[PDB]
RNA sequence: GCUAGUAGGUGGGGUAACGGCUCACCUAGGCGACGAUCCCUAGCUGGUCUGAGAGGAUGACCAGCCACACUGGAACUGAGA
RNA sequence: CCGCAGAAGAAGCACCGGCUAACUCCGUGCCAGCAGCCGCGGUAAUACGGAGGGUGCAAGCGUUAAUCGGAAUUACUGGGCGUAAAGCGCACGCAGGCGGUUUGUUAAGUCAGAUGUGAAAUCCCCGGGCUCAACCUGGGAACUGCAUCUGAUACUGGCAA
RNA sequence: GGCGGCCCCCUGGACGAAGACUGACGCUCAGGUGCGAAAGCGUGGGGAGCAAACAGGAUUAGAUACCCUGGUAGUCCACGCCGUAAACGAUGUCGACUUGGAGGUUGUGCCCUUGAGGCGUGGCUUCCGGAGCUAACGCGUUAAGUCGACCGCCUGGGGAG
């Protein structure tokens, strides 16, 4: 019962010689509903085949994010080039109200209370290669205990 | 219950006065640094001891001539 | 790709482009007549739409529309004053809203209803 | 580093603890191994050692976890000349309860959470976490 | 680029009370680039059209100031103009 | 309020692209017209201009003179300096900002509080009283500073060495 | 910036050192103090060889022209108001930074100096090494990742130099 989601495509296609030439891609995410999530792009011929072969690549594992219960407990530094990015945590009863541009990458396996909208830059490419990578970076409830003693 | 300020001895001209003029410490809401602006500490001198390289104290008195209210108390600070 | 020459013409349809000189005070205004004029050959075949100046303190000479219709909008007459120059146009950066007074404007077209201000026909 | 008295101390140890190093040296100081005090009680480090009584230095050993630093998103703002000074009630509260900061009061160098106990006010040196 | 009773002493005075607040005299002293001259355009404040809010902005609810009510400058009379 | 007497006696504006929102049947040739960012009309004009249906909301609908919105911006409280704009070939000294760093030391600023101010409509929260929404209010509160003092010693400034 | 012959005098900066003696006399700067590539003003001239201008014959769709002999100024400049542009780490003051090794170089401690430099060490320069940082070219500790004292400059189109 896996949960299967686009964010972007290019209208890619071009003068050349010549005419028109064209092609045709994608950007997705998958989740598992134990706190699971994931991503990835694809090209084809054909788009729902450009989605087919994203969301395939999407499928590979689905980092478990640290999420105790309803809300999580640390806003990890999603690096890039200036998006920055930083979440903001809310307190476990008021719901996802994070960037439509990229929601999906926190949606698709359930999680129901952290926002913050894409503070420095309004294309989805930019806040979604940010987010995934601080995902992966992230520590347990357990990690953090150890970090601050033994 | 005197304010006791702490005056450098920065000028003379009169028999039985002097000015011993430093920053006025009422401060205001500005940046984070110091209070850094003059007042005119006209003090009624009799014994003229602190000449012209002390640190003195001053106290509150009767200004019986023009804006001339202080007192002298002592050296805070020796001659140099 | 070539800024000073694309900046014109690109790509838009509604466009920002409209030149509007001088301000002194507000634009919108009461506009003494001042004089009515009647006249100059164009290729836009401009009868009866007479337009009129407005002495105002501006720093140079300025002029306004007919605003819509009404023959008798007569040279002493003060009625109200807004912006939009519409394409037709030369010289002029203003038109009036031309109701009040004695100047009518609204002569029984019925479909004004609220856009300048009409009762119901028989209904 | 002379003109910001002890920030050495906290540039030095996120190099030091980003740098694979167990290890980090340097000459003691006034307010620095206090720093140290509340960090080997908060334990983000190992374990200091001060070596040389008479006139010692200060030698931190670093909690080198997974190769990355322990203290990445430390933060210190308080700077020379212009002070940064916060009531018991105004005191940080960071990572949405998570916690932690050290601040400087009337009781020494201690965190946030400390000097909230205490019901005191003061400077603040960083917000760690 | 600014000081004139202005700046300091001298002493007369007299203010409910401070003083170049000021007469007269001995005398050239006061300030300035750690803003001395001189002015823009402003009613100001608790409050708030708008609240993470930090800024854009408004004096005009109630008074609190004025300041008047013809342009008024002003003394009389009245505890109180 | 209680009996009779009738659904009686009470409703419309923007309109209708796409913006939060529902569309065609046609007209006139960038005619005449909206002109806010857009977008529209160059003989098949979705809102221009006539009409037919229904829609957004119901004493309410469009819209206006402007300024900030969203948008982040004169930033002690909030910053970019390869970028818009962006370390200005160049530094004799005169004022200025930063002056080494610790022991013995101080408490003026730092902090904690004692007591006072901010009588009354707050903003923030609860409890009511009119039939009651309003409205009319009662209760609790919180007002960085300022005063006038009991403390506490890590910063800001110092004194001694 | 800016010369190249070697040298008389005045002898910029050095800056490698046994030491000696006082104790921050210290950093870094606006308006200023000087210097100041291209250029005007020059006042009298020093007046090669080339070549903008100067003079032509030529190849001419008009050459208002390049040649090609002739051709000055520029060559430099005693003296001196010189702002100044293209002198971009698109970028100043710098202290710690001690996984580092790899060269170009250079004053130099130690060797049976058997040696084409072996054991080393500071400087003036470059090669290009992690954890981070992280668009794509990748940049990877003195460097943009932390961290700091301002003397700035940074007010968006067109207003403009």
């Amino acid at each position: 019962e896996l949960q299967e989601k686009l964010i972007a495509v290019n209208r890619v296609s071009k003068t050349v010689k010549g005419g028109r030439i064209f092609s045709f891609t994608a950007l997705t995410v998958v989740g598992d509903g134990n706190g699971r999530v994931g991503f990835g792009y694809g090209k084809a011929r054909e788009v729902p085949a450009a989605i087919q072969k994203a969301m395939e690549k999407a499928r590979r594992n689905m980092i478990n994010v640290a999420l105790n219960n309803g809300t999580l407990q640390h806003p990890v530094k999603g690096v890039h080039t200036g998006s920055r990015v930083f979440m903001q945590p809310a307190s476990e009863g008021t719901g996802i109200i994070a960037g439509g541009a990229m929601r999906a990458v926190l949606e698709v396996a359930g999680v129901h209370n952290v926002l913050a909208k894409a503070y420095g830059s309004t294309n989805p490419i930019n806040v979604v290669r940010a987010t995934i990578d601080g995902l992966e970076n992230m520590n347990s409830p357990e990690m953090v205990a150890a970090k601050r003693g033994k | 219950k005197i304010r006791t300020l702490q005056g450098r001895v920065v000028s003379d001209k009169m028999e039985k006065s002097i000015v011993v003029a430093i920053e006025r410490f009422v401060k205001h809401p500005i940046y984070g640094k110091f209070i850094k602006r003059t007042t005119k500490l006209h003090v009624h001198d009799e014994n003229n001891e602190c000449g012209i390289g002390d640190v003195v104290e001053i106290r509150e008195c009767r200004p019986l001539s023009k804006t001339k209210s202080w007192t002298l108390v002592r050296v805070v600070e020796k001659a140099v | 790709a070539t800024v000073n020459q694309l900046v014109r013409k690109p790509r838009a349809r509604k466009v920002a482009k409209s030149n509007v000189p001088a301000l002194e005070a507000c634009p919108q205004k009461r506009g003494v007549c001042t004089r009515v004029y009647t006249t100059t050959p164009k290729k836009p075949n401009s009868a009866l739409r007479k337009v009129c100046r407005v002495r105002l303190t501006n720093g140079f000479e300025v002029t306004s529309y007919i605003g819509g219709e009404g023959h008798n909008l007569q040279e002493h007459s003060v009625i109200l004053i807004r912006g939009g120059r519409v394409k037709d146009l030369p010289g002029v950066r203003y038109h009036t809203v031309r109701g009040a007074l004695d100047c009518s404007g609204v002569k029984d077209r019925k479909q004004a209803r609220s856009k300048y201000g009409v009762k119901r026909p028989k209904a | 580093s002379m003109q910001d008295p002890i920030a050495d101390m906290l540039t030095r140890i996120r190099n030091g603890q980003a740098a694979n190093k167990a290890a980090v040296t340097m000459p003691s100081s006034k307010l620095k191994v206090a720093i140290a005090n509340v960090l080997k009680e908060e334990g983000f480090i190992e374990d200091f050692k001060v070596e040389g009584d008479t006139k010692p230095e200060l030698e931190l050993t670093l909690k080198y976890f997974q190769g990355k630093a322990v203290v990445e998103s430390i933060q210190r703002v308080s700077r020379p000349g212009l002070r940064i000074y916060k009531r018991k009630d105004e005191l940080p509260k960071v990572m949405a309860g998570l916690g932690i900061a050290v601040v400087s009061t009337s009781k020494g160098v201690m965190t946030d959470r400390a000097a909230r106990q205490a019901g005191l006010g003061g400077e603040i040196i960083c917000y760690v976490a």
